[PDB]
DNA sequence: CGGGCTCCTCTAGACTCGAC
DNA sequence: GTCGAGTCTAGAGGAGCC
């Protein structure tokens, strides 16, 4: 309730105060996301990409269109599994037909609710049938660890083994929202049924190589809702302070100006701003605002956002180079040399 | 009847103006003089030609003080220069106590009493000073320290940026960062323009009564040297006449001190801490640097003592000194559009340089593949480069399993990381690449490192080989002795510059590329501007084809000026005035920008830095005019008047042409138009395109600007080969035979058309003490016939007319100052580019300024006629053709300065509208012919 | 023709010869892009974001949905301008109603061809004060043209042309000179305020922005860029068969390989270098994992077609001194470099490019 | 016999200083 | 003790102005 009001006010969620609700957010029928929300979702997508596609040769990006043409006229995609299955043959050549390999994509999927749009991170893992459950448990552990890694309260991320109508093994990952537990990710041991359906006959094309022998794969679908995951992280992160993990926080450091002279301090702040941008540290350009508010009010505003640190430049910075630094996690103020700020921020982000 | 005609029917001045200027009493020419003039003009076919009279001008001119015009100018110049000669004489009789044993380490001005006691003062408080300013170049253009002297006082100045250490100082200068030095005052220095630019009160929009004398200017006036003379002097320190060496020196304070005072040699600081040292270096060696600055000031004082009487003897007319005083207070207003222009010009230059470097780097990267198989020995361009190679010198899984594997991999990688002990401590520069490619790439230690052969440009001798440039289907080849050229295959052991045999390239002939200056010059770059017509014709071609060659030459032409002038323009010392320092008129004006910045650039002009006593400024006397294709050519257009102000100025029409013509006429007979050249000069209107420049530009299809070069070369000793080469360069449709024919046509009649002028110039040059015909200024000692005999003859012959033009400038400045002071015109001197005077005037007094300029031109021409004893002035040369009233400095008031860096023009990118050019009649209609308010 | 063959061979394009045609590529009815094509488009979008949003203090991201509901059934989006105009009022508060400010977004728009063609578009909507609308239009034209020429081996092929709408509004259109002709890759329109007034009828108090000391209704400057057509333009511009893509745009930066025996011992060093480079933001192709070993010439040709900047060859001699052979696509020259400084060299080469 | 200036980049040559 | 990467300087050719 209050968290949604903060998110709407601090530009995590777009629309009017009466235009957002729990069901609309969960179903994908919200008007959209604010710039801070877009940046948080992009950070989540980058972290997911780093954890899945990066550091793994077998995982490759895939590009599935938003619509499926031909007879089922056309209709919007509902899941990202079909595109990967259609790309199974083309992507087989990259690994020289060596199982296992996977295709990952973070794209918007359309679900009939009204039409709802969810940003879903899907992993389609082509597995030899022998180690299907072993890889399924491996992915379960890795995804649960990834969800708990950024969580201040990792106990709120749960898991539950489930069986579908066909009796295939599957595991569901949840998040414990204050109202209740909501599904954010699901894994299923689908098997070769869908692959054979999309590729009937001539199983020679579907054959790969598993220990120098040709074996048709068993697919594993790891589908997670990044929008609902973003809501879960926002709820976990929430004194009106949103303690988002530094790898996920949209804006790292806030840059402001003290007293006069205006031009010199603006030049210094612009130089520091350009330096931090060149070093990959997102900064809120708070020094451009001619109107100024109280320091406590500015601190509260930056804490409502996921601002890691606030940097204030004054005449003393011109005299000796010291900048006021405040930490979001602990309300402590320290003086730091202006040439050491970049290294401190990079070290903090890397350590986190 | 205001219409008047001389015995030669040339329309002379209006009757009222003639009465107010010359008056009744002029001696009649006489029958013999008129007969000679008529016979000459009839023989040269100019006697019977009628010309439509120009409309008469009736002006109530300001009263002239003396009995004649010469006395009037003398009285004006004496009134102008009287308060400053007094200060100069005060300096010449100065008793100064010895310099203090220890200099004061305190910010600001400190006065050293007797025995060295240091007393803090706000300003030196002197009518005369010898000033020297030291600037720490590492921290920018802000002054660091300075020492000044006066009768019975030593002064020292220190800045906050020297005595205080702080993290950051403002890079945008303000008057509060300068030296406070400011009823009349005189400041003497060896480059006093440099020291003027560091004075706080010299950047106010309103003028100041402080003037500046320069020992370099007086040295060039008394015993100056020409550039050829300077080269010979420096060579000899390390033509059968060499007596001028002992009475001349170069424009260095040590050498001037040796020449005039001749004491112990002047000592300089060996480390050069200001040019190439940090502020800490100056802080550690403060006393030594202060001592050296004091030594320089003392040397300048002694030099000025030895020079002032000599200058006053060799330049006795007060107008010379008054003009020198007025020529050293230049002022160029600017605004934030200056910063915008710098940024945009740098960005466009970087973009064009980056396109050129992309092309060249692609050609270089693709060329490295010829190393394989030694295929470079078959490339007709890159076979001569060094393709040497340098050897390299030397002295599923579980979570626990995954963690263990990651740790093992990281530790194994770290184990091989520690083998850096065996690596040499000096990183080798690209051992695996060929040497020619090695030289084109920045080293990794370079802070400005850019991948690829970034150190590559059209000026490098490998670029034509990379682009595979061909001249008439022959590959370009470079000879160390004969510059660039091309190889014509067919040698066993085509017509062009010549088959030089000093190259000995097997199976080839070396022909130099044709040069615009003849066969005695070498081509150092095939990408010169003169090769664009040859590139378009098809004789010069690039290997990749298409537009690669033409685009390269086009970009070179676009960025050629900015390449050579970006350090000068960007480093201009701009001091931005705050709102308090601005006048109320600027603030209250509708065009005032509250968020804008207003400042000025003071040109660092040496008033007399030429043997002809011309001014010198590295940037603003070199500033290019706006062109559609030149990057940064809108430089002068960025000199923009503040709100409520306009730049009213004018340019003299055919200055040296008319000076030569009037000299020749006065030498022939005491009338205007006696000679054919003088008659031609008067009979012609620039509005109708009948002047000599336009007549030449019509006779030969060159432009009028090129006709200027042609005519002035012909006047000052250019031969027929020079004219032919100039015509071929400027008119690409001509042939060798046609250029020779047109050279003869312009040289056929010059008992000739211009014989009397040449005789007068040679007579003045060969006299015992050559002097200016108007103001009597003497030539330098190093050019008198006793010193040099028959050497540098062309230099002295041109010096006559050029120093006459400098006298014209002096007279114009004196008259403009007199008119502005008499009638209270709220304007001031902006800049004088030789014969172009520009004045920053308020909008309410722009037409009055135009009328004052016209009256000034009239009086100056009348003075030129009077000192030659002509007693009359033709109506044609009486007034300016047009006086510009514009808010920015540009050659024409209508041109919108559209450049590659300013494609939208001044009217769109900025708020500057088009100006207006007005002749005398429009000015009279707009101000009723009166300079009063 | 040969460029398309190389692109589909190296998985820039994922389709057969039936769909890989000029008309299908330009229209947007082609199948999805191959993994290298996806990486190239990601790099292009990252460069666009760096140039437009990150280094501009007035540009913020905007989330526009792929469908517009309401008036009867909804439709897919054909442009990103509608969502940006819907978010204009909400994003006015970020800049504290200070103009100019922009809303930038990269996303897929649906265009009828009634076949549906999907085009990924990068759109910037600049809310400029009315008096400086032409100045900002010229500035953005120059900036976008310089951005397109920044990664271009042939900057002259990216041209501009002045055009006007039926209503007469000024605008510019950027093109890339493809071998068949010029194609519209980016469009700039100096729209007034009537579109915002249509979307926001009533009092114009909300739409007022701060132009200095005056409140004005902003003029909408729409800059729309086709990232798919831009990727095709860069593929043609880059094209010894080698796709000389820009170092900041190349999909895979470096390639790792094993030189000689022993096979097992070099694998640990290759894994360590692989993990280090991936931790340092450098995409690596693991060529040491290929069982079917091939000659170095074929590997070099394959990496040239894939636009691989560097080929690191960890050998048995690296185990002794730590020197790894390094070859570059640009010069095809071999160099020796120590393990300790490979990451720094790669980062420097990527950043300074 | 154009004159009077200005400054730049590029390259060769001589000198210096640290590393093997 | 030799030798190669910086480093300063001088000279040549090009290019702006009046
Ligand atoms: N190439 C040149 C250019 C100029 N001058 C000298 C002669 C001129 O008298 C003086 C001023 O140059 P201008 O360009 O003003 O030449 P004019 O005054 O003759 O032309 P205009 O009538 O356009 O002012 O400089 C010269 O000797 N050679
Ligand atoms: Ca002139």
């Amino acid at each position: 309730e209050a968290l949604l009001e903060i998110c709407q006010r601090r530009h995590f969620l777009s629309g009017s105060k009466q235009q957002l609700s729990r069901d609309s957010l969960l179903s994908g029928c919200h008007p959209g996301f604010g710039p801070l929300g877009v940046e948080l979702r992009k950070n989540l997508a980058a972290e997911w990409w780093t954890s899945v596609v990066v550091f793994r040769e077998q995982v490759f990006p895939v590009d599935a269109l938003h619509h499926k043409p031909g007879p089922l006229s056309g209709k919007l995609r509902e899941n990202l599994l079909h595109g990967a299955l259609e790309h199974y043959v083309n992507c087989l050549d990259l690994v020289n037909k060596r199982l296992p390999y996977g295709l990952a994509q973070i794209g918007v999927c359309f679900h009939p609710v009204s039409i709802g749009e969810k940003t879903e991170a899907s992993l389609v893992w082509f597995t030899p049938p022998r180690t299907s459950n072993q890889w399924l448990d491996f992915w379960l552990r890795h995804r649960l660890q990834w969800w708990r890694k950024f969580a201040m309260s990792p106990s709120n991320f749960s898991s539950s083994d489930c069986q579908d109508e066909e009796g295939r093994k599957g595991n569901k990952l949840y998040y414990n929202f204050p109202w209740g537990k909501e599904l954010i990710e699901t894994l299923w041991n689908l098997g070769d049924h869908e692959l054979l359906h999309m590729y009937p006959g001539n199983v020679s094309k579907l054959h790969g190589r598993d220990g120098r022998k040709n074996v048709v794969p068993c697919v594993l679908s790891v589908n997670g809702d990044l929008d609902r995951g973003m809501l879960a992280y926002l709820y976990d992160s929430f004194r009106k302070v949103l303690k988002l993990h530094p790898c996920l926080a949209p804006i790292k450091v806030a840059l402001d100006v003290g007293r006069g002279p205006t031009l010199e301090l603006r030049q210094v702040c612009q130089g520091l701003f350009n330096e931090l941008l060149e070093n990959g540290i997102s900064v809120w350009p708070g020094y451009l605002e001619t109107m100024q508010s109280s320091l406590e009010q500015l601190y509260s505003k930056y804490d409502e956002m996921s601002i890691l640190f606030t940097v204030l430049v004054t005449e003393t910075t011109l005299e000796n180079g010291l900048i006021h630094l405040r930490s979001r996690d602990t309300t402590m103020k320290e003086m730091m040399h202006i040439s050491k700020l970049k290294d401190f921020l990079i070290k903090y982000i890397s350590s986190a | 009847g205001q219409l008047r005609h001389n015995p030669l029917d040339i329309q002379m001045l209006s009757r009222g103006l003639h009465e107010q200027i010359f008056g009744q009493g002029g001696e009649m020419p006489g029958e013999a003089a008129v007969r000679r003039s008529v016979e000459h003009l009839q023989k040269h076919g100019l006697w019977g030609q009628p010309a439509v009279p120009l409309p008469d001008v009736e002006l109530r001119l300001p009263p002239l003080y003396g009995d004649n015009l010469d006395q009037h100018f003398r009285l004006l110049a004496q009134k102008q220069s009287l308060p400053y000669l007094e200060a100069a004489n005060l300096l010449l009789q100065a008793q100064l106590p010895p310099k203090p044993p220890a200099w004061a380490w305190a910010e600001g001005w400190t006065r050293y009493g007797p025995e060295g006691e240091a007393v803090p003062v706000a300003i030196p408080e002197e009518r005369a000073l010898v000033f020297d300013v030291e600037v720490c170049l590492a921290e920018g253009t802000c002054p660091t320290l300075a020492v000044a002297i006066s009768p019975s006082a030593w002064y020292s100045w220190c800045s906050q940026r020297l005595v205080e250490e702080r993290y950051s100082w403002t890079s945008q200068l303000s008057p509060a960062d300068l030296i406070p030095l400011e009823q009349e005052q005189l400041v003497v220095g060896h480059n006093v323009s440099f020291d003027r630019a560091h004075i706080r009160e010299q950047y106010l929009i309103q003028g100041s009564r402080m003037r500046f004398l320069d020992t370099m200017s007086m040295h060039m006036a008394i015993s100056g040297l020409s550039s050829f003379q300077r080269s010979l002097w420096i060579a000899a320190k390390q033509i059968s006449s060499w007596d001028w060496l002992d009475i001349s020196s170069v424009n260095s304070l040590a050498e001037v001190h040796r020449l005039y005072v001749g004491g112990p040699p002047l000592e300089k600081e060996p480390r050069e801490l200001f040019v190439k040292g940090t502020m800490k270096d100056i802080r550690e060696n403060f006393q030594d640097l202060m001592q050296y600055c004091a030594q320089d000031v003392w040397a300048t004082h002694e030099v000025f003592q030895q020079q002032l009487p000599l200058f006053l003897e060799r330049c006795p007319h007060p107008v010379t000194l008054a003009g020198m005083l007025e020529m050293g207070v230049s002022y160029l207003p600017v605004n934030q559009n200056w910063e915008r222009y710098l940024a945009e010009a740098q960005g466009t230059y970087e973009e064009l340089q980056r396109e050129m470097k992309k092309s060249l780097m692609d050609l270089a990267n693709d060329a490295c593949q010829l190393l394989s198989g030694e295929r470079y020995k078959e490339d007709p361009w890159l076979w001569d480069l060094e393709w040497d190679l340098q050897e390299f010198k030397q002295k599923p899984c579980s979570e626990e399993e995954e963690f263990q594997q990651d740790v093992m991999a990281r530790a194994c990688l770290q184990k091989l990381k520690g083998t850096t002990e065996l690596l040499p401590k000096r990183p080798q520069h690209l051992p695996g690449h060929p040497g020619w490619y090695r030289k084109l790439c920045p080293r990794l230690d370079d802070p400005a490192w850019t991948p690829g052969p970034s150190l590559l440009s059209l000026q490098m001798r490998v670029t034509p080989k990379l682009m595979a440039l061909t001249w008439d289907g022959f590959p370009l080849h470079y000879s160390e002795r004969h510059g660039w050229g091309y190889l014509v295959p067919g040698r066993r052991d085509h017509h062009g510059n010549g088959p030089y045999n000093d190259v000995d390239i097997p199976g080839c002939w070396f022909f130099k590329l044709p040069h615009k200056d003849g066969n005695s010059c070498n081509v150092g770059s095939p990408f010169a501007k003169d090769f664009l017509p040859k590139m378009e014709d098809g004789t010069l071609q690039a290997g990749p084809g298409g537009a690669s060659g033409p685009r390269a030459l086009e970009i070179n032409k676009m960025i050629s000026f900015w390449r050579n002038a970006h350090k000068r323009i960007s480093s201009q010392m701009v001091v931005w005035l705050p709102r308090s320092a601005l006048p109320r008129a600027v603030i209250r004006h509708p065009d005032y920008d509250e968020e804008g910045l207003y400042g000025a650039i003071l040109p660092q002009v040496v008033t007399a830095s030429t043997i002809t006593r011309r001014a010198v400024e590295p940037t603003w006397l070199t500033a290019s005019n706006a062109r559609p294709d030149r990057v940064g050519s809108e430089l002068k257009a960025m000199v923009q008047a503040p709100p409520g102000y306009t730049l009213v100025g004018a340019d003299v029409d055919s200055q040296e042409l008319w000076i030569a013509a009037v000299l020749g006429d006065a030498h022939f007979a005491g009338m205007h138009g006696c000679t054919a050249f003088g008659w031609m000069t008067l009979q012609g209107r620039k509005s109708r395109g009948t002047d000599l420049h336009s007549k030449t530009a019509t006779t030969v299809g060159i432009s009028r600007e090129h006709a200027k070069i042609f005519n002035y070369g012909r006047i000052y000793g250019a031969g027929q080969p020079f004219a032919e080469r100039l015509l071929m360069q400027f008119n690409h449709r001509l042939t060798q035979q046609e250029a020779a024919e047109k050279a003869q046509q312009m040289y056929a009649a010059t008992g000739g058309t211009e014989s009397e002028m040449f005789n007068k110039l040679e007579s003045i040059a060969t006299s015992d003490i050559p002097r200016t015909p108007v103001l009597g200024c003497c030539i330098s000692r190093a050019l008198e016939p006793s010193a040099v005999q028959e050497e540098f003859m062309t230099s002295r012959v041109n010096w006559v007319v050029q120093s006459s033009a400098v006298d014209y400038l002096h007279l114009m400045l004196v008259a403009m100052k007199w008119l502005f002071e008499e009638f209270a015109i709220d304007g001031r001197f902006c800049i004088s580019i030789h014969d172009e005077v520009r004045y920053l005037v308020r909008e309410e007094d722009r037409y009055r300024a135009a009328l004052a300029l016209q009256i000034t031109n009239l009086l100056t021409r009348c003075m030129f006629a009077y000192k030659l004893g002509l007693n009359d002035l033709p109506q044609s040369v009486a007034f300016f053709s047009a006086v510009d009233i514009d808010r920015c400095l540009r050659k024409e008031v209508t041109m919108d300065c559209k450049t590659p860096s300013n494609p939208t023009g001044m009217e769109r990118r900025y708020g500057i509208p088009q100006g207006e050019a007005l002749d005398i009649y429009q000015i009279i209609e707009l101000t009723k012919g009166s300079l009063e308010k």
